[PDB]
């Protein structure tokens, strides 16, 4: 222990266990209050309603990576310039998504409970606060994933690298028997899902000028 | 203890930089998150620059790292 | 917490305020706008009459300035020297370059933890005052040390 | 759940819907303990107990 | 080749590309099933999925 | 000679720090692609042709609305002393809008509603008959 | 005598940046 | 070298604790000397390779790269695939008739 | 490093120089990773030039990657020429307002 | 319970059971 | 092309490859009018018509 001349606990864990829960619940309440204060700005920012396609179809989610290298083992490497992947596929919706299913944190008030008790209860309090902040940061990453994938889809459709979804509708007339009728039956079905095209000869570039003076 | 001394006291923790802000507009010298640029040069533990300690419990005192190297240095002597 | 560092080492806010106040009363101008910092030194407190030879007593002032510069964290420092009009354009361009070379070397010899130090001498091209009656006693013969605090 | 109201259901997403002649809506949807509605341009929440 | 040959020939082909989990890692979403690690001293995040 | 730097605001919360950091990246992704889409297909027509202005379309309003289209358009027409008209069948999935402005004219409000309606509905104004007309799209 | 401030004012250096980002996103929506 | 702080603990106790102290110091110096030998091995082997490649006694490694175009299906694309593979490893050559010598002059006055 | 490094003289460097016409100094903003012909045609169309191709397109096309925020078209053309390598070349005629993409036989 | 400084029955059901019936009958 | 040989092909780059028990190789690759090979320490070139 140091130099040559220098040579010549249950309440511990119970303190951490009551501090972590109280810190987590308190920080969760404060996070929810900050979310509810700013409710109109988040609706203006994460505007899912104005990204929806023709027949109320949610756009697919696309992901991009750049300047890629893999060292497969010794003796072999593989490199690429860009890669694009379809993470999620398009589908019909009845309602658009909202930010509340991503960002809202869950609160239940915990009502289920001295020399060194105070410092370790305080340390547990700090641990619970830090854990809540980490959870919120992962939620933020998830909502950013969904919005960024849809936004990237719009750009690649404009630059002619994906195909739009193709939809067919069939018109039946007045159908039914004498016990039940439906007046105007129409069945709608999307028959071609969006997909990337590998023919590179039709791809369209976009050059944006600036002009002044 | 005293971070913003001869300033107005602590305003808040800026987590974007990992630093405290004093009540005048100066950045403090104190850190307030662990993802701040600290200049770490001296680290403890053994089996660094290997995989770390392979976590089996040994009858003898040898300590083996995750890539097969054996730490004779953290191993107990006879 | 006991083994992580709790602050950047050797640095204190009271020490920063104390040394900045002492330097401003002594006569060296220390200014801060945003996060950029400027230290302006009159040439009479450092050099002889237009020679690149320091007096022996001005090394205490350079030591004090180095002790100030060790309080921050930074990437680049720029040292620029300016003088007054004596003979031609070339003689004072050479003079200011020599002055900046010597000052930045002593600062690099002391332990300022910068990655780059740039040095230049501009001669008598950029005056900060229209009163040009002094020689080296003029307020517009000076050396300026500028940097940006990083994070 | 089968929900009868004349508000407009926004968030949890429903499976089928019908409307009457005077403007009452009926929804069939999956279970959830909260509903998000628009009243007169204002978004609020309805709370469902008893699940 | 009969039941004794002396051995079988050996195959190799195209090396596989980069693992596509790194797209989710780029976005900041942890890979599913992973667990968190604690990183100190700089701005980084880390996860452990399959002893990688 | 106390040293001070000018912006000294109220203290900040780190959740608001994280949301702001996400929002900036969302905003410049949006800006870049809107530039791309503007370059690729240049617009040629404007809805001033379909919604011209008039006297007593110059009363002003400030609005904060998050519902279906028909009620807001009816309120705007009633404030402008115009008759209100609906053409077509309303769809089963409702057409939702979200407007948050401050001090613009009723013609500008109607033009923003018409732009946000998109491919689902349209707004027309006939000033000689004093009629505001909303027509739904022939889809589904 | 008295001139109160707006009640929901972005009086915070993070809230301000959040509100400008919210402005620019909706302007971009209108351009689209 | 690896450090873990050991916190796990009188007539003739002192002299033998002191002798154990000397033994531990000597052992640490020996361990460091073997590490120095190992780093010298790696650097000296690579440096010797450069000299023999210059004096034409080993062959360089030969590498081939293949360019694929835009590959993938409609669910995933990679824009510019290139595969790199070294096909010939370096090796000593036993034909002594092509070996090249190096004679270094000095010139003064 | 001094013994091993090989250089070329600035006289015989085969890279297209800046063609300093007036129309080619406008700033632009490009993100592209794909075939060379369509991007060069778009650059030419933006400069109010004509565009012509001499040669044969190969089976595997020539792929470039340009990602810039503010830059004039002449140097963008210079980067296209540098990245094309030995397989293609770009020539600019500023009297008859034309650019030309030439393949390698 | 709350802040850090803050931390530092048969007649029940028989009452509900006689109240519910009486309220129901009276309102009926 | 599908090439059957017992030389070692170095430069032009292949698509699928096999080796036999006695050391003969078979390769599938893309088209090119030249091959660079090295037999037991010596580098040479082959020229292919057709």
């Amino acid at each position: 222990t140091g130099s040559l001349a220098g040579l010549q606990m249950a309440l511990k864990e119970t303190a951490l266990s009551v501090g972590a829960q109280a810190g987590l619940a308190w920080r969760a309440k404060i996070i929810d209050e900050q979310l509810n204060k700013q409710a109109r700005n988040l609706d203006a920012i994460y505007d899912f309603n104005s990204l929806v396609l023709e027949h109320n179809i949610l756009p697919p989610v696309l992901l991009e990576g750049r300047n890629t290298l893999n060292l497969a083992d010794a003796q072999s490497i593989r490199i690429s310039d860009r890669t694009y992947k379809v993470a999620k596929q398009a589908h019909f919706i009845t309602t658009p998504p909202t930010w509340r299913q991503y960002l809202w944190m869950d609160y239940v008030k915990p009502e289920a409970p001295k020399e060194i008790w105070c410092i370790y209860t305080e340390r547990g309090w700090k641990n619970g606060i830090d854990q809540a902040n980490t959870i919120l940061e992962e939620n933020i990453a998830r909502i950013k994933e969904d919005f960024g994938g849809m936004i990237l889809y719009r750009k690649l459709l404009a630059m002619n690298m994906v195909s739009p979804p193709y939809v067919s509708h069939t018109d039946l007339g007045v159908t039914g028997d004498g016990s039940e009728i439906h007046i105007d039956d129409r069945v709608l079905r999307i028959t071609a899902l969006p997909e990337l095209n590998v023919n590179s000869a039709e791809w369209r570039a976009a050059v944006a000028k600036d002009e002044n003076a | 203890d005293g971070c913003c001394s001869k300033m107005g006291g602590i305003n808040y923790c800026d987590s974007s930089a990992g630093r405290l802000v004093c009540n005048n507009g100066f950045y403090s010298t104190c850190y307030c998150t662990r993802h701040a640029v600290m200049d770490l040069q001296f680290l403890m533990g053994c089996c660094l620059w290997h995989g770390g300690v392979y976590p089996q419990l040994n009858s003898s005192g040898l300590v083996v790292c995750n890539d097969g190297y054996v730490s004779e240095e953290c191993s107990l002597q006879k | 917490v006991p083994k992580l560092p709790c602050r950047v080492d050797g640095a204190c806010d009271a020490t920063i305020i104390k040394m900045m106040t002492d330097l401003n009363k002594k006569g060296i101008k220390v200014a801060s706008v945003g996060q950029n910092y400027l230290i302006s030194i009159p040439a009479s407190a450092l050099f002889a009459d237009q020679s690149p030879r320091l007096n022996w007593a001005s090394y205490s002032l350079l030591n004090e300035i180095a002790a100030f510069l060790k309080q921050f964290r930074k990437i680049a420092i720029t040292v620029t020297s300016y003088s007054s009009k004596y003979v031609s354009v070339k003689r004072e361009r050479a003079l200011t370059l020599a002055r900046s070379r010597v000052v930045s070397e002593y600062l690099w010899s002391q332990g300022v933890d910068s990655r780059i130090i740039f040095t230049q001498g501009l001669g008598s091209d950029k005056p900060i005052t229209s009163y040009t009656l002094g020689g080296d006693r003029s307020p517009n013969a000076r050396v300026e040390i500028t940097f940006r605090r990083a994070v | 759940m089968y929900v009868r109201t004349n508000l407009t259901i926004l968030s949890p997403g429903w499976l089928a819907s019908m409307t009457s002649a005077d403007g009452t809506h009926a929804y069939e949807m999956q279970k959830s303990p909260v509903l998000l509605v628009s009243w007169h341009g204002k978004v609020m929440q309805l709370k469902v107990e008893g699940l | 080749y009969g039941p004794n040959a002396k051995s079988m020939p050996t195959e190799e082909g195209i090396p596989p590309s980069a693992n596509d989990l790194l797209l989710h890692v780029l976005e900041g979403v942890p890979p599913p099933g992973s667990r968190r690690l604690v990183v100190s001293g700089g701005d980084a995040r880390a996860w452990l999925s399959n002893e990688k | 000679m106390k040293f001070k730097k000018p912006p000294i605001n109220n203290p900040s919360d780190d959740a608001t720090i994280k949301l702001a950091e996400a929002a900036v990246s969302v905003s410049d992704s949006m800006l870049e692609m809107a530039k791309v889409e503007k370059v690729i297909t240049p617009p040629s027509k404007d809805n001033t042709l379909t919604i011209p202005n008039a006297y007593n379309l110059q009363a002003r309003a400030s609005v904060d609305w998050s519902g279906p289209i028909e009620e807001l358009t009816a309120r705007i027409a009633k404030a402008a002393h115009f008759r209100f008209r609906v053409l077509g069948k309303s769809p089963s999935v409702p057409v939702l809008i979200s407007i948050s402005t401050k001090d613009e004219s009723l013609a500008e409000i109607l033009r923003d509603i018409d732009y946000q309606a998109g491919k689902k509905a349209s707004i027309h104004v006939y000033p000689n008959s004093q009629v505001v007309e909303l027509r739904y799209a022939k889809i589904y």
